[PDB]
DNA sequence: ATATATATATATATGTGTATATATACACACATACATATACATATATATGC
DNA sequence: GCATATATATGTATATGTATGTGTGTATATATACACATATATATATATAT
């Protein structure tokens, strides 16, 4: 019946503390490695689940939203498909995670449509930066069917813009440019003095000016005449709707401006006829300062770097170069683990192939005789041979077209093929394959 | 949906003013319902019967049905707006009996109207 | 830049007529043989594709709505999960085809549940009624992965009630009793007198009486005292809030009755005290009729049958029995076609079983052996043999443990099992196998 | 000379479709602004001072 | 008749302290308004009749 007193210290420091822990570590944060929040990890994980069969078939977002609870998801699917709608932009994101098919909006509109018109599939850039995913660190919860995280060669958290918001903490990161971060991970691999990558925005002709830990994103404007006006770019936090509603309309119902549209292949083209009772400054620097004060073309942004590490704990940073270097020193350990484990399996494969090839060379008029004798006799007599110690199940699952001469030379050449693959993956190390998977862009 | 329900109901709405019909200022935009990849190129089909008449003659393909503009891409929209296709909507002299036959609340008009 | 004069008459005769026939066949009215909507065929086809692995796993209603466009659905999916949500109940339908998991409802709530809370799987009733569905007639559209119609052994549309409403046309059929339809199709098998089946509505402890085409669905009340009374069953077209706001709320405003909750586990329980202003007769028959009319415990209903044949056009039936015997004759024809096809396959698998048995008996003991030869000339040598012809491809890809003598007899005994199944299915008819189908219940 | 018998178009309502929207907590650590006021300098002026 | 002086009033320019964000999505649920028709029902409007 349990009429128990549950006191408020117990209520807060157990239940609300666990709720706060879920917000800070399993709802809001992306890791420094993959750049994915856990609902994003769910989205790309079920994108890999539906990526089998063809890499060019297009799939419904609701088809991801259907069986996401198989992987360990226990919330509403609408937030998941709207998250995938954000990674279906390629205008709010510099790095295209998924190829898409449908109406995805532009710079001028920001609200994505519902799932009912939208097809999506895995992009190639996934396959450029994510590889070797069977070595991913398996999560501590058993029904957490995706791992802890995946294997990128890059920190993707700095490529598309992260706003991470939870109980207590908050974080914000701007996107960057692909060649800048590519030469950055070259220079951080080599151990030289690492250069800062350039912050890039997609589909955007504005200018990012970096002063005192401060990003001035500047929209563009041009004086076509003295009075007539053409703003061609607006800053990135504004779209066409709020530039109309909070800038163009409040100055339009004050008798100073009359705005109109002049867009095209680029959006945000507003042609503004100023009115005769509004003062045009002949001092052009005062004109520039007042047009920055009123039209608000300079958007100033300050970043915030708080991250969960590879160990599952909070870490506060101030520079992006330290995130690159931490990514490199974290990643190289698992690269070396992959190298050693790959050596183990490639050897097991070579001894398996040499065992089955030398088996077939001892079958064709050989001492291993199959007719007239039962199953158990052959399993025991091949089990007593040490070079058929634990392989005899796939020797017996083998079929009779492994009897001719051509297959015997085929088994021999494939055994020496994985022998030279065994030696080739035995010689190499972290750095030259990391150089290779970097240069596969 | 569109060309069968919001089309004739808004034409019955517009039937109070025929002067814009003989001004020719009403222009229906014919929109594709199937975009099909054949070889490398694409083919457009406006209605389902246009596809079904030419389904057997066209070779193996990969189609995409179009439910509306939310499935249409950027370049497809810019092609159908910078090279548009219009049906000029002309009212006949017997528009009133057609709109009563097709928009009146009697179901029997819809009964022997479909029986021919 | 196209301009074409477009007249209203051809606009009507093409697209308004297309909308009319689309609302008739593809939106409202089911086909008479199986009683499914096309969107309902999409729902149970997605149930097949979801439960291809396991019958007992419970899928989400979002999961039954997820991957629907690849099978040929091209319309608003929200109607598809709401149509799925309006079938897996135990209370609106006598005969569910889907086991539910969650509060799908009772008679006390008419609203369907959300797509965020309820799981579902297929019922056993799919495995009781719907058989040999590999022989379903192939739809004319290649994109239509569900068939033209499914394969029922019963008129399913009578069992749960269907309200179809389209462009100038209406139809309504009502639910019935399972043993009544069962003995009706038993009489329709044997050419006997077919009784029109008894109408049953589930969770309804009242009764339905047929009066000259009208159907009276009766709510039940009982005199607790002279002024006290208890309503125990109400008609299904009144919900709890509908009986409150349509009867009980427009009776306390006029000061007639007084009502309170007594809804037990059986169903719609209310307790009503009659006020002194609402006078009742001393004779109980006009008092009973006055209470029976004022409380609205009568549900009048009328029938309409405008249903769809296999030839893609309409058909109007006056009653149940004509549709029953039309179902019987089309089921007899298609079951005769499916047993002729079974004869074709039962002799083909005999031919393959005797060929593989004789082939193994010559491989063990004979000149037909393989030893470091050329796979291709071996297959051509088997192509010289007339009864090794057309089966040479899987014979080279056939396992070595058949080479042991434990399975060389096993192939022969399984061929004997084929023999007895072959001339077992050479003697069967329509009527005894469909008699087995009816006694499976 | 109005009481009442009666007839007929109002109100759900069923399911299918096809589409919208909306109140909130989360939090930094600034972003833009909303006035805003407020104290102080200096100008002129005029009326005192001479 | 003219020096002059200081007084306060209003520009003015900055520096305060607040105030409103919404950010940017995640997350939770809910609401909305139409087209497709017969079947009752109901309720009150008119006739008449003594």
């Amino acid at each position: 019946m349990q009429l128990n007193n549950r006191d408020l210290k117990s209520i807060i420091d157990n239940e609300a503390l666990a709720y706060a822990m879920y917000t800070v570590e399993n709802r809001a944060i992306p890791n420094m490695i993959d750049g994915f929040k856990p609902v994003q990890r769910f989205v790309i994980a079920r994108a890999l689940d539906l990526a089998r069969g063809n890499k060019d078939k297009f799939h419904k977002l609701a088809s991801i939203a259907g069986g996401v609870a198989d992987l360990g998801y226990h919330h509403g699917e609408n937030s998941a498909q709207d998250a995938g709608a954000l990674m279906a932009n390629t205008w709010n994101n510099n790095f295209p995670l998924l190829d898409g098919q449908g109406n995805f909006g532009s710079r001028t509109v920001q609200k994505a449509a519902a799932s009912r018109y939208i097809f999506a599939r895995v992009s190639k850039n996934f396959y450029n930066v994510y590889k070797d995913t069977e070595y991913a660190p398996v999560h501590q919860d058993k029904e957490h069917i995706p791992p802890a995280f995946y294997l990128p060669i890059i920190p993707t958290v700095l490529l598309n813009g992260v706003s991470g918001i939870a109980t207590g903490y908050a974080t914000y990161i701007l996107p960057h440019s692909v060649s800048s971060v590519k030469k950055a991970v070259l220079q951080a691999l080599q151990g030289k003095k690492v250069t800062k990558p350039k912050v890039e925005f997609p589909e955007f002709r504005g200018e990012v000016v970096e002063i005192d830990g401060q990003y001035e994103i500047r929209g563009t404007y041009k004086f076509t005449s003295r009075t007539q006006m053409h703003i061609t770019e607006i800053p990135y936090k504004y779209d066409r709707e709020t530039y109309v509603s909070k800038i163009l309309d409040p100055l339009e119902n004050k008798g100073f401006i009359t705005w109109d549209d002049a867009c095209g292949e680029h959006g945000f083209g507003f042609k503004v006829k100023f009115r005769k009772e509004y003062s045009l400054s002949d001092n052009e620097e005062e004109r520039h300062a007042k047009i920055m004060k009123d039209f608000g073309l300079i958007e100033r942004r300050s970043q915030n770097i708080t991250v969960i590490n590879e160990k599952g704990k909070l870490q506060v940073y101030d520079n992006v170069v330290d995130l690159i270097k931490d990514f490199v020193e974290v990643r190289k350990t698992y690269v070396q683990k992959r190298i050693d484990n790959k050596i183990k399996e490639t050897e097991s494969a070579f001894r398996l192939a040499f065992a089955k090839a030398h088996f077939i060379k001892k079958v064709i008029s050989g001492e291993i005789v199959v007719q007239g004798k039962t199953r158990k006799e052959l399993t025991e007599e091949l089990s007593k041979i040490d070079m058929y110690s634990s392989y005899v199940d796939k020797l017996v699952g083998m079929n009779i077209f492994h009897m001719t001469s051509d297959e015997a030379k085929k088994l021999a050449e494939e055994a020496k093929a994985k022998k030279e693959e065994n030696e080739y993956w035995k010689t190499t190390d972290v750095v030259t394959e990391y150089t290779k998977d970097l240069e596969e862009i | 949906d569109g060309l069968g329900s919001i089309y004739p109901s808004l034409l019955g709405f517009f039937s109070n003013w025929p002067e814009l019909f003989e001004q020719g200022r009403i222009r229906f935009v014919k929109t594709p319902v199937i975009i099909a990849h054949v070889g490398k190129k694409q083919e457009w089909f406006y209605t389902v019967a246009e596809y079904e008449s030419a389904k057997d003659a066209l070779p193996k393909h990969s189609i995409r049905y179009i439910k509306g503009l939310g499935s249409l891409e950027k370049s497809e929209y810019r092609e159908m707006i910078q090279n548009p296709v219009y049906d000029v909507v002309k009212l006949p002299e017997n528009w009133k009996e057609l709109f009563e036959m097709l928009m009146g609340d009697n179901a029997d008009l819809r009964k022997e109207w479909m029986s021919q």
